[PDB]
Formats: C-alpha cells, sequence, structure tokens
C-alpha cells in the first residue's frame, strides 16, 4: 500500500566539493541514493516529491575528518505491503513449486501448497500453467493473491502470497 | 649463583621497661610495656602491659 | 472484634465453596477453571493474616481448603497457583491433631505425596507436613 | 573422479586415516579399474561434471534425465554381478540402473 | 631433607623471611643482591642496616 | 512394618563428626573394633550404632545418647579434626540420612539398546543380551570393528573375509563363531562390558543402526517401545521457552488455552498471561509447569530449526499438520517439514556460515572442468557462486572443485593503457555503465569488482580488464 | 575384598562367607553350604553405605534396618543385586518374607 | 539425590562465599580467598580502584 | 501415564532419504519399472 | 578510517544510562550458556563447547575467527554467556541497601510501612531525588516497627 | 600521559589535542550499540552487511562509535556485575 510519509537522510560531504553548487550537488545526490532503494522498516522509496526545492539547512564540519554532515528532511511515495492485505498482481513466472507474480516492485511467489488444489499445474500447456476446469492461470495472467508473510533482507523484501481462499485466484 | 648479602635488622630491646604516655581520645593516661625474650635463643615470647 | 471475623471467615468459606461449585460444572460444561483463579487473590490476603488464623480454625475452613485442593472427577489437578498458595497457607499456620480431624486433609495430603504429576517441591513439603503432624501422636 | 573423491566423506569414513593425496591417488587407481563405477560413485556431484558445452542451457530435470538414461544404457549394456554386489556395495552401485529395477 | 634446604634457599632467594606459603605478612627485603658497581658500594652494602 | 519405625523425641540422638576424607570408613571400623573390644568390660563404649554414606563426603554419623560418649568414642583416634566439629542432627534428617539412593530404574533391562562410554567401539550403539547378575558388567550385542589384518568403521563380521584375510578362524557352534579371540553370533560380536562402560539414559539412536541391527530380525525395526520412549524424552527435554511465546495448556483445570509467555523462573516455572475473550480473565497472570505447555505456531512467522538435520535452517510457517509443522524454507527456497518439537519462533535469521565446508564468503573457486565462479552467498548446506559468465548457480560444497590458490605472480591484472594493476586497487570501467570499484579477484581476462553502492550480489559484479581503467 | 549379604545385610569378606558363611543368616540361607554362586546371590561386593551397630537392641538404626535381630557389625545401607526368583520361593517356603535392601523397593 | 539440611546449608553457603567473592575480596570481617601460590585472587572490584586500577 | 508409527519417529525428510515411507512401499510391490 | 568500513551511522555518546541489569536481559544478551566446568575438552585444543572457553564467546587467537560475529581478533568485541544459579545468591555490593530494603517494607504483605497520610511521609515523598527520597522513608518507616492490617479501614497490610 | 598532563592540557583549552593523544595515539576501537537497549550486544558481521540485537530484536536502529578500548573494557567488567551502563547518542531531558 502507497503512503506518504516525511523521512529525513544523514549525508555527508568530502570538503573537494565546497562549491557554489553545493546545494544542488547535495539533491541529485539525495536523489540518486533514495529514489529505489529498498529498505525493510519502510518497503520502497518510489519517488521523492518537491525534489528540486528541498530544504538542507546548515551542514556542521565533523572534528577530525573535514568532511561535512548534512540533515536533508523530505517526503516522499513509500509503498509496503502487510500481512493479510489482499492486493492485485501479474504472474511472472510458472513452476512445479509454484508461481511467482509481480506487485510493483515486490515479487510474490506462492507454493502449491497454498493454491487451490484444481488448479493443477500442467507442464505440457503453452506456456507452463496452473489451471483448472473454468480457471487457468499462466505467465501475464491478472491475479488477485492475499499477502500472508513478508521476510525482511538487508535490502530487499520477500512475501509469500496466498489465492486459497474466496475471491482470490484468477481475475 | 646470585651474591646475596643479608641486611641487619633493628629492633627494639627486650627485657627493658617501656613507660609511654597515650593520647588524650583514650581512657588510658600512661602505659608500662614490657617484651621477654628468654636468654638462651634471645626469641620473643610474650609482651606484657 | 473476632465474631466479626468469624463471619467474614464463613462468608469466604460459602464464597470458595460456590466457586468450587461453579469450576466444576464449568469444566463440566467444557469450560476451564476460572472462579478459583478469581477468588484466589481474596483468600491469599485472608490466609496470610495471621491472626485471623484462630478464627480460620473456628471455622474450619480448611474443610473448603481439601474440597479445593480435592482432583475433580475429570482427574484433573486443581491449578498449580492454588496448590502452591493452599500449601503456603497451610505451612503458615499451627495446625493441630483436632484441626485434621475435623477437616480430614491428611487424605489429601497422602494422595498428593503419592501422586506423580505433582511437583516434586510440593512432594517433599507434603512428606515434610505429613511428618511434622505424625509428630505429635507418637510423642 | 579422483578430485571429487578425494572431498568426498565417502574416503574419509573408508580411509580415516589417510591423506587428501592418498585418497586422489586411490580415485584415480579405481578409475583406471573401473570408471564406470567411479563415474556412479559421484551420486548427485556427477550433474557438475563438464558433459556438454551448453550443458547449463538444458533445465536441471532435462539433464537429469538424459543422464539418468545415458547411465541405465551403458550399465545395461555391461551387466551386473548380483552375487557381488550383495559381497560389495561399491559393486552394488550399479544395481539400481538396471531396467525395471530402481534404487 | 628437601624442607630444610628448599625454605633456607627460598627465604635467601626472594628476601621474604619466612615460609614459602606465608609469603604476605613476612618481613621483605632482608635479602638484597650484592651490589657490585665498585669496590666501595660493595662495602657500603655489606654494612648497612 | 516400614512406616512405623519413624523416630521419636526419645529415641537415641545422632550426631555428625567432620574427617579427614577417604578415612570415613576406616574411622567406622576402628569404632566398631573399639565398641567389640571394651564390650563386656568396667567401661563400655555406651553408643548404638556408627555409620558413613558415600555421597556426605567427611561425616561420619553415629546414634548415640550422650556427647561423652561420642568423645570415648573418637578419643584414640587420629582421622578425628584438632576441634571438636560435632553437630546435633535433626530428627526430622533421621530419615533421610539413612534413604536410599539410586532408585531412578530398577535394572538395566535385556534386549535394550544402549551407548557405549569407552572402549573400542565408544559411542556406538548396543543391544544388552545379557546382564550379569553381580550388576558391574554385562553381555552386549556389537557391530564389529575389524581390519582382518584410529578404528576401522563398524560391520558385520564376514566370515569369509576374516577367513581369506586370516585362515585361523575358530567354531564352536552353528552360527557362533569366535575370530581372533572375539565371539561373533550370526554376525554380530557379543562382548561383556562393564557397567561404567555404558549410558544408560539420554540414548540417541539413529535409524541406519537400528535397520543394521534389526535386519537379522527379518523386520525392519519391529521393536519400537524403548525408541518410543526415547522419543518421548527427546521431544521433552528440548523444549525451551522464552517470552512472549504462544503456547497451549494440555492437562490441568486450564487445559485447552491459549497464553503468552511473560516472565521465566529457573526452566519448571513460566508465568503466562492468557487470552480470552473476557477483558477480566486476560490481566491475569498465572505461572504454569513447563510440563503441560504447548507451543503455538501460526502461519507465516519466521521460525528457525532447533534441532535435527535442518539445523540452523529458518523460513516461514505455511502449513500445520498438528504435531508436524510445515514451512518454505529460506535458503534451500523449498518447503520442510519438521516436528514443531524442533522449531523456535525466531522473527530474524543472522545465521553465520562459518566452521562449515571449505570455503568462505569472496573464494574464487572451480565449478568445474570448464567453469569458474567466485562465492556471493554461503548456506549451511550448499553455495551460492557468481561465475565469469554472469550467471549465478546453487550447488553443495562437495560439486565444488577446490580454491583456486593463485599467487601474486599468477593473480595479475592489466588494464587498457597498460598500467598493472593490483589486488584491491580501485579502477573504472571506460565505457557501459562506467562503474568503479575495488578489485577482488583476478582470473585471465576477468576482473571481479565490488562497490558499496552497487547492492545486487553484494555489489559484485565481473567485468574485462579492457574496459576499466586505473583511478 | 569384602561382600553384603543380601538377605541380613551384614558385610563379612566373601571368603569368609564361603568358609563360615552368614552367622545370622544360615538358619535360613545355609551360605557356607551353598556354592559360590548362592553365595555371590545372596552376599554382594557390590554396595554402599557401611554401617557399624553396637547395640542392636536399642538402636534405632538397627530398627530402621531391620537388623535389630542380627550379630552386631559391619552392614550395608544399599546392596546391588536381589535375591534370585528361585531363592524367593524357597524363602517363602519357610514363611520368612524377603524385603529387598536394594533400595529400588520401598 | 538426597538433602541432609546441613549438607545443604553447608554447601550453598561455599557456592554464596564463591560468588561473593568473585566481585569482591577485600570483605571486611572474613578471610580471603586465595590462589593456590597463597596470594589473594584478584577480584573485579580490585581491578577498578587504586592509581593502577582501570579509571586511572 | 502411560501411552511405532515412523513418521513421529524420524523427521519425514530423514525418513523420505532412507526409504521408508507409503510411496516407497507402494513402488516396491507395484509390478512396474521405476 | 584506520577500521573496515561499516555501514551503522557513526554517532557519539549523548547519555549514560545506569542500572542493574534483569535476569531476562542477561538470559537475552547471552549467545551460550555455560555448564561443564572444564575448560578443555579433552586437551587437543578445540575448547569444549559450553564450557568457559566457549569458541561462541569470542576469538582471543590470530588464526581463529570468531564463530559469533564472524570478524577477527582486532574487531571481534568479545560476546557473553550466562550461568543459571541454582540457589539465588545476595549481590555483595548490595547487601547494606538490601538490609534497609526489608526494614523499609513488611516482610509478607510486601508494602510501605507508612502511607502518605502522614504529612511528614507525603513530604518526604515530594522531594525529587531518588538516594535522598530513599534516606527519608527509611527514616520514617524504621520507626514503625509493626505492619497494620488496618488503617492507623484497610491499608492493604497484613498486620 | 598521566592525569597532571591532562590537567595541563586542558588548562591550556586544546581539546582536540587531548582527544588526538588518548585516542588515536593509543587504544581507539570501534564497537556497535543497539538504538533501544542502549548496550554493546549488537551481532554485527560486517563482511555480510548485517546488524543484530538479539535481546530487542531489532536490525535496524544501530549505530557504531569510536570509543577507546579500556571503556569498552570497563563497560564489560561493569556488566560481568549484574551493572548495566547504556550508552545513548541522543539526550531526552
Ligand atoms: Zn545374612
Ligand atoms: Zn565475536
Ligand atoms: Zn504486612
Ligand atoms: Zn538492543
Amino acid at each position: 500500500m502507497f503512503f506518504l510519509k516525511d523521512l529525513s537522510l544523514i549525508l555527508t560531504l568530502h570538503p573537494s566539493y565546497f562549491g557554489p553548487q553545493m546545494n544542488q550537488y547535495l539533491r541529485e545526490k539525495l536523489l540518486t541514493d533514495v529514489e529505489g532503494t529498498c529498505t525493510g522498516q519502510f518497503g520502497y522509496i518510489v519517488t521523492v516529491l518537491d525534489g528540486m526545492n528541498i530544504d538542507v539547512g546548515k551542514g556542521r564540519i565533523i572534528p577530525g575528518s573535514g568532511s561535512a554532515e548534512f540533515e536533508v528532511k523530505y517526503r516522499a511515495v513509500v509503498w509496503k505491503p502487510f500481512k493479510g492485505e489482499v492486493v492485485d498482481a501479474i504472474v511472472s513466472n510458472v513452476s512445479p513449486i509454484g508461481f511467482f507474480a509481480d506487485v510493483g516492485p515486490l515479487n510474490v511467489f506462492v507454493s502449491t501448497r497454498l493454491i487451490p488444489d484444481n488448479l493443477v499445474y500442467n507442464p505440457s500447456n503453452s506456456p507452463p500453467a496452473y489451471m483448472s476446469n473454468d480457471e487457468l492461470i499462466t505467465k501475464g495472467s491478472k491475479v488477485r493473491l492475499k499477502v500472508v508473510g513478508t521476510r525482511t533482507d538487508v535490502n530487499e523484501i520477500y512475501a509469500i502470497g496466498s489465492i486459497k481462499e474466496d475471491f482470490l485466484g484468477a481475475i | 649463583g646470585s651474591e646475596k648479602v643479608l641486611i641487619a635488622q633493628e629492633r627494639s630491646a627486650a627485657n627493658i621497661v617501656q613507660v609511654f604516655k597515650k593520647a588524650a581520645p583514650s581512657p588510658i593516661s600512661h602505659v608500662a610495656e614490657i617484651r621477654s625474650a628468654l636468654e638462651k635463643g634471645s626469641r620473643l615470647i610474650s609482651t606484657m602491659q | 472484634l473476632e465474631q466479626m471475623q468469624d463471619e467474614l471467615i464463613q462468608q469466604l468459606k460459602l464464597q470458595m465453596e460456590e466457586s468450587a461449585i461453579r469450576d466444576a460444572n464449568n469444566i463440566e460444561q467444557g469450560k476451564p477453571a476460572i472462579f478459583k483463579l478469581k477468588l484466589l487473590p481474596k483468600v491469599k490476603d485472608i490466609l496470610l493474616r495471621a491472626n485471623l488464623a484462630d478464627s480460620i480454625l473456628d471455622n474450619n475452613l480448611l474443610a473448603s481448603v481439601r474440597l479445593w485442593l480435592e482432583p475433580l472427577p475429570d482427574a484433573s489437578l486443581p491449578a498449580y497457583q492454588i496448590q502452591k498458595v493452599l500449601f503456603d497457607a497451610i505451612k503458615s499456620l499451627p495446625i493441630k491433631t483436632s484441626h485434621l480431624r475435623e477437616s480430614g486433609l491428611g487424605k489429601v495430603m497422602v494422595f498428593y505425596q503419592k501422586s506423580k504429576r505433582v511437583e516434586p517441591n510440593l512432594k517433599r513439603t507434603a512428606e515434610k507436613l505429613i511428618s511434622d503432624w505424625t509428630r505429635p501422636i507418637m510423642g | 573422479t579422483a578430485r571429487l573423491y578425494q572431498h568426498s566423506s565417502k574416503s574419509s569414513a573408508e580411509y580415516p586415516n589417510r591423506p587428501q593425496l592418498a585418497k586422489y591417488c586411490i580415485g584415480l587407481a579405481k578409475y583406471i579399474q573401473s570408471p564406470l563405477l567411479e563415474y556412479l560413485a559421484l551420486d548427485e556431484s556427477m550433474y557438475s561434471l563438464h558433459i556438454h558445452k551448453h550443458q547449463n542451457l538444458l533445465p536441471r530435470e532435462k539433464l537429469i534425465d538424459a543422464v539418468q538414461t545415458s547411465i541405465v544404457d551403458i550399465v545395461n549394456l555391461v551387466g551386473v554381478d548380483i552375487n557381488e554386489a550383495v559381497r560389495a556395495p561399491y559393486h552394488a552401485l550399479a544395481l539400481p540402473y538396471v531396467c525395471g529395477l530402481g534404487p | 631433607s628437601t624442607t630444610i634446604t628448599s625454605g633456607l634457599k627460598y627465604s635467601l632467594a626472594t628476601g621474604n623471611w619466612g615460609e614459602q606459603k606465608k609469603a604476605m605478612s613476612s618481613r621483605a627485603g632482608v635479602s638484597q643482591v650484592l651490589n657490585r658497581y665498585t669496590y666501595s658500594s660493595t662495602l657500603s652494602h655489606l654494612r648497612r642496616t | 512394618p516400614q512406616r512405623l519405625l519413624i523416630p521419636t523425641v526419645d529415641d537415641p540422638g545422632i550426631w555428625g563428626v567432620k574427617v579427614r576424607l577417604g578415612k570415613e570408613k576406616d574411622v567406622v571400623r576402628q569404632i566398631l573394633k573399639k565398641k567389640l573390644a571394651r564390650e563386656g568390660t568396667k567401661n563400655p563404649l555406651e553408643i548404638y550404632s556408627a555409620f558413613q554414606r558415600d555421597s556426605f563426603k567427611g561425616h561420619v554419623y553415629i546414634e548415640a545418647r550422650k556427647a561423652e560418649a561420642i568423645n570415648d568414642a573418637l578419643k584414640g583416634n587420629v582421622n578425628v579434626f584438632s576441634n571438636n566439629s560435632k553437630f546435633l542432627v535433626g530428627i526430622v534428617e533421621y530419615k533421610d540420612l539413612l534413604r536410599p539412593v539410586k532408585s531412578s530404574d530398577v535394572k538395566l533391562t535385556r534386549g535394550s539398546y544402549v551407548r557405549v562410554k569407552n572402549g573400542k567401539f565408544k559411542g556406538d550403539l548396543a543391544q544388552v543380551d545379557e546382564v550379569l547378575e553381580n550388576g558391574l558388567e554385562a553381555r552386549l550385542k556389537l557391530v564389529p570393528r575389524l581390519d582382518y589384518g584410529f578404528r576401522p568403521a563398524q560391520r558385520l563380521f564376514s566370515e569369509a573375509e576374516a577367513r581369506v584375510h586370516e585362515p585361523t578362524i575358530r567354531r564352536d557352534r552353528d552360527g557362533f563363531v569366535t575370530y581372533g579371540g572375539e565371539e561373533y553370533y550370526e554376525g554380530f560380536l557379543y562382548k561383556t562390558f562393564r557397567l561404567q562402560n555404558l549410558i544408560v539414559n539420554s540414548i540417541n539412536p539413529t535409524l541406519n543402526e537400528l535397520s543394521l541391527f534389526q535386519s537379522n530380525e527379518e523386520s525392519t525395526t519391529i521393536d519400537l517401545s524403548t525408541i518410543a520412549d526415547s522419543l518421548k524424552e527427546t521431544a521433552k527435554n528440548l523444549v525451551s521457552f522464552q517470552p512472549g511465546d504462544n503456547v497451549e495448556i494440555i492437562n490441568g483445570e486450564l487445559n485447552h488455552l491459549t497464553g503468552t509467555v511473560s516472565s521465566v523462573n529457573q526452566s519448571t516455572i513460566v508465568s503466562v498471561r492468557l487470552h480470552s475473550d473476557d477483558d477480566t480473565i486476560n490481566s491475569e497472570t498465572v505461572e504454569i509447569p513447563t510440563s503441560d505447555l504447548r507451543k503455538i505456531f501460526n502461519v507465516g512467522d519466521h521460525v528457525r530449526v532447533i534441532h535435527g538435520k535442518h539445523t540452523d535452517d529458518t523460513g516461514l510457517i505455511v502449513e500445520v499438520n498438528g504435531d508436524k509443522v510445515e514451512f518454505i524454507s529460506n535458503q534451500t527456497k523449498r518447503t520442510v517439514i519438521v516436528f514443531s518439537n524442533y522449531l523456535i519462533k525466531s522473527t530474524d535469521s543472522t545465521v553465520s556460515i562459518n566452521e562449515s565446508g571449505r570455503f568462505e564468503l569472496h573464494d574464487l573457486v572451480q565449478v568445474n572442468s570448464d567453469l569458474v565462479g567466485i562465492v556471493i552467498r554461503a548456506q549451511k548446506d550448499s553455495f551460492d557462486v557468481l561465475c565469469s559468465d554472469g550467471k549465478l548457480l546453487s550447488l553443495p560444497p562437495v560439486s565444488i572443485y577446490s580454491k583456486l590458490n593463485l599467487n601474486p605472480n599468477q593473480q595479475i591484472a592489466i588494464d587498457s593503457n597498460g598500467v598493472e594493476v593490483k589486488v584491491g586497487d580501485t579502477v573504472r570501467e571506460f565505457t557501459g555503465e562506467r562503474r568503479q570499484g575495488t578489485i577482488l579477484h583476478v582470473y585471465r581476462n576477468f576482473l571481479f569488482l565490488r562497490s558499496r553502492e552497487i547492492v545486487e550480489n553484494q555489489g559484485v559484479f565481473v567485468t574485462s580488464s579492457n574496459r576499466v581503467k586505473t583511478i | 575384598r569384602e561382600r553384603a549379604c543380601m538377605l541380613c545385610g551384614i558385610v563379612l569378606p566373601g571368603r569368609v562367607f564361603m568358609q563360615n558363611g552368614c552367622p545370622n543368616c544360615d538358619s535360613v540361607l545355609n551360605l557356607r553350604d551353598s556354592d559360590q554362586a548362592t553365595v555371590n546371590e545372596c552376599t554382594s561386593s557390590s554396595f554402599e553405605g557401611l554401617v557399624a551397630v553396637g547395640d542392636n537392641e536399642h538402636s534405632w538404626v538397627a530398627k530402621w534396618l531391620r537388623v535389630d535381630r542380627f550379630q552386631p557389625g559391619l552392614y550395608a545401607v544399599r546392596v546391588d543385586g536381589r535375591l534370585p526368583s528361585d531363592i524367593v520361593a524357597a524363602l517363602e517356603q519357610y514363611g520368612v518374607y524377603y524385603r529387598p535392601r536394594d533400595g529400588s523397593v520401598i | 539425590d538426597g538433602s541432609p539440611q546441613h549438607i545443604i546449608n553447608e554447601v550453598e553457603q561455599l557456592l554464596q562465599f564463591h560468588v561473593a567473592t568473585y566481585m569482591d575480596n577485600d570483605i571486611a570481617g572474613q578471610p580471603q580467598a586465595l590462589q593456590k601460590s597463597g596470594r589473594p585472587v584478584k577480584a573485579i572490584r580490585a581491578r577498578l580502584k587504586g592509581k593502577e586500577g582501570r579509571l586511572r | 501415564e502411560q501411552p511405532t508409527s515412523l513418521a513421529d519417529v524420524f523427521e519425514p525428510s530423514e525418513l523420505k532419504e532412507k526409504m521408508l515411507t507409503d510411496e516407497d512401499n507402494v513402488i516396491r510391490v507395484t509390478d512396474l519399472p521405476e | 578510517s584506520q577500521f573496515p568500513y561499516s555501514s551503522a551511522p557513526l554517532r557519539s555518546v549523548k547519555e549514560v544510562q545506569f542500572g542493574l541489569l534483569s535476569p531476562e536481559e542477561i538470559r537475552a544478551i547471552s549467545v551460550v550458556k555455560i555448564e561443564y566446568p572444564e575448560i578443555m575438552d579433552e586437551s587437543r585444543q578445540r575448547p569444549r563447547e559450553g564450557g568457559l572457553n566457549d569458541p561462541k564467546l569470542g576469538s582471543i587467537d590470530r588464526n581463529f575467527k570468531c564463530q559469533t560475529c564472524g570478524e577477527g581478533m582486532a574487531e571481534c568485541p568479545g560476546h557473553f554467556g550466562h550461568m543459571e544459579l541454582a540457589k539465588p545468591v545476595f549481590h555483595i555490593g548490595f547487601i547494606p541497601k538490601i538490609k534497609k530494603v526489608c526494614e523499609c517494607i513488611c516482610m509478607n504483605c510486601g508494602k510501605l510501612l507508612l502511607d502518605e497520610t502522614n504529612p511528614t511521609m507525603a513530604q518526604a515523598i515530594r522531594i525529587r531525588d531518588p538516594k535522598k527520597r530513599f534516606n527519608a522513608v527509611w527514616q520514617l518507616c524504621k520507626t514503625k516497627m509493626v505492619c497494620e492490617a488496618d488503617a492507623p479501614v484497610s491499608r492493604g497490610g497484613c498486620g | 600521559f598521566g592525569e597532571m598532563e591532562r590537567d595541563c592540557m586542558i588548562a591550556h583549552g586544546a581539546a582536540g589535542f587531548l582527544k588526538e593523544r588518548l585516542m588515536e595515539a593509543s587504544d581507539a576501537f570501534r564497537v556497535h550499540v543497539c538504538g533501544i537497549c542502549g548496550l554493546m550486544s549488537v551481532i554485527a558481521n560486517l563482511k555480510k552487511n548485517q546488524f543484530e540485537c538479539r535481546s530487542c530484536k531489532n536490525k535496524t536502529n544501530i549505530y557504531q562509535l569510536h570509543i577507546p578500548y579500556a571503556a569498552k573494557l570497563l563497560f564489560q567488567e561493569l556488566m560481568a556485575m549484574n551493572i548495566a551502563p547504556r550508552l545513548y547518542t541522543e539526550r531526552s531531558g
């Protein structure tokens, strides 16, 4: 789910960049170091609002190292999945152990043990799919799934979905 | 292999009565002290006050 | 002063018996025993008060103590908190042979001693208390 | 097979008081004596051998099936002694790959 | 024979005048290494209290 | 009877006296001899009994009525210390001083499976074919460890190989063979072992040894009573609790109730706050014995395996089949079914791979005869390798050939301009993404650059030496 | 070398038990008239808790150990091993009940 | 195994003494813990005090 | 206080590795190449 | 710049908060349980796991890395283990304070011997400094030698 | 560089020289502290780039400090005596 959050970043600048263009350079450095990153605490930062008019304040010189430390506060759009949430998805891969879907930047893996039994995996089909009499879910097929668990990594998030309840599966 | 020397040790003589004045913060004003030592061996045995 | 303590202890006895009956019914109705746990704090506070021991012995509250300690017909032992509190109270009071005769707690004490689901510390305390209570009879 | 055998714990259990180079030489000698049995001893590590230039392009299941078919064909062309297989498990490695049979 | 030998040797070697296991509370510095920097220093050391 | 003999106030008192260690039985014998010698005399030793216990070291207990009697008994003995270290034993302690010990088990049962403390079969599981009536030794059924001409692996005694390597085999019966002074019965060694050579509790069986032992019984593991008892012991002892664990109650009046562990005291009393639809009940904390608690595992929780073949494996709970719980693994990324007794709800893995396998992180290893790669992430069961091509592979540690140990005279890199670049230097890609990083390993024309800015594969990316320039 | 007679609980050297038998249990065990197997089955060298008794009649310990009707001497609190089934039946024939001193029975 | 109160008191008092002297070996009113060489044990408290202690 | 299934005795992964499951017995009984 | 790079931000200490360690915290921050008195496994290197020289506690050898953090000798700070005591024992540094606290409260109901009804007690509670507050409360409650099961109405005491 | 020299350096007012003498020219050390419990119990693995405080079960609120090795030793010896010195990088009032 997408949100607006007020975040802050600590930026350290080398003395070789102490020029008139210091502020703009700090702005592009912030944009390059925040746009697209993935933090387990917050999720995924997709964009920074008002990216060219961010206040940086006054940097403090670190005693003994010369480099200046800047405290940058900004508002950004953040997306983070939650346990027990039902969202739309697009299937990216089909495999005997289960199928992998994509919910924005997040890639969700659904095991066969969380798939209804009638959706038997068909490897002979082109492309291979988990199909039933009235349902056929393959690569590129819209699916509505509920996120059950989320795994936190260093700079990545792994989520597990399920389609075993009602109003789920193919859409 | 190392040469060791015994340094003479100074001590108070025995078998002599020593009378001392104790300080004010005490019920005792004067003390008579004597330490006894047998002639054979010259070893300290007991002290009396 | 002390007539009032006897009345209060009798009221506590009635409350304890009613709570035991309610918990037994609830277990028979498929529900956990909660009333004994609810009444446990007040019983603990009353028992910890030493000067009320004489009134307790004059009202024979040990009968209700044994009733609580008596295992229910489902072969389920009482809650460990209840057993611990009752054992501590039994230690804290001067139980004599007459009080044991009035209450008949020796049977439950022997059952606790012989049983194995009982905590080993409670087993040792039961052995100690049984020996102490047999002490006056033989001398 | 010798390089893989010098690191396998099967050699360590077989030879607990021998150096790694001794295990390597033993693997070489066993390969000379019988290449088929040594290739069988690889068990799962045989799939990591450099078999074909584009061996990694195939899916793992297809490559495993191809290896199984090749080894079954070869061992059935060879033949397995039941008595020796019972006498020694090393010669019994070839028993599951006979046609009709299985692990 | 080791008792007296070791006791005397230890007390003379280390300077602690007492039993080895009672090193604390024993008078230390009784035995010292002879000063041989010059003849006068040795003579002075041998007559020290 | 036994109950009626408990002591009274008028019974003779008991005194305990400290003595020198190891002389307790000597003092007892001396006291008995003195009592016998002075018996029938004008001044007999007016005591009644004296004894000691092995556990209560340095103490000798005498039953008498007077302290002067104790002094008279101790007079003339050298093991008694200088001070009269005597105390009056409390009457309640009278039963405890003479209560028996080691009553945990009645006896060693013939046919039971036990482990061996020492000897050539140190640790091998052994069946108790015979229990000697003395109780100090017992004849056991073992798997022979022979080489037939640092110990050989256990193996059933093979008569043909034994004769080929040693034709001096003896025969005494049918199926009972004596080779080299050792009696082997139908392929299994039968040898007496002392009681001090066996572990009769906390026995850990393996299905391999169980099959090797039960194959001759015409059925695979037909006997399973002692095995079931061992399973119960392993299940009971392996349970460890922490605050915040969701548990369920098996026995007691509060059976079939859920609660969260609030605090842990010792290892047998756990304070639990129960959860129920009634608010007044949810605000109460109950101390409950651990023997009547079962962990509650909800679907979609990070859980780490405590013990077993999958030790230190973590994952997310997927299916809860009562006793057995299923979870998708993190390293192998496959479903594993392990009992709920071997799982702990650990929200963070942080698995350390040290002391496992042969290779560590950032190791340039040879995948096969053609492919050479570097380690990006290590697992308890396998390794993740980035190869020179730019792809990722997963292989067991055994399958990997070996580490490519290269001297600085072998690991040499030359940039586009021809200037030599060594290990750890920083270079920038001449074209393409124009990235930069520190060199990790050099192989042929391939360089393994790592940069902290890059997140993919922990910043490791392969770039040819011809496309980078020295910084 | 010393062994503890299982029945009465006395402790004496095993060779003494073989040559002379148990001075107390000879009325029901015939230990002297018994072979080494029976001596071992009624006298065990593995025991614990050496006990010296001076006056059987008045010692509460002797009553507690049921040795107040036996000869004073060396006795063991706990003795490893129990009487055999055949010897148990033989003693039950005599009308004497055997209470094990192994501690496992109480 | 078996619980004579005198033995329990002795052993628990020994444990209390060891734990106390592990952190403070200058408790006035009782003998200090000594090493096999006869020197007193350097408790943790002694590590922190004096000119040669941690702080100074 | 008083109370065999090999599933409870050892982990299912170990049982499948050692070939002691119901699929194993069905395969061994079945008259067909594996 | 002499330290290997760590992604954690570098900050400086601004406050030192003291206190005691709860047994729960000691068990939580520990990495291994110490139970075997033998320092060495079999005097054949590789000190016994679960002993006083467990490799998980940290490494002090150049060629041995810590089994907990994986860092070298120059970087491993050392990791704590915990030892369970069979019976609780006094902390030698707090015995006088334990005695004072025992004097301040009742040994049965576990409640203070004085209440805010006393003007002096309320005045003492009004102070802010914990040490002076405890000193005043002890000076007052020392004199009170009997628990009251009734108000000096029940005050919660046991009498 | 004893205490009297430290007092002389304080009197001169040279804080940078004093810090350099007592840290860079001596036992300088780097530790990680949990941002919640405030203890030095973070199990930091620099090569794998993962930090984790088991007691607080957090992976994010973690900072690093530069303190003298003797200070680390003193805090560990204090923890050995059941005293918990918690280091916090922000004030609270
Ligand atoms: Zn006899
Ligand atoms: Zn470490
Ligand atoms: Zn009170
Ligand atoms: Zn923390």
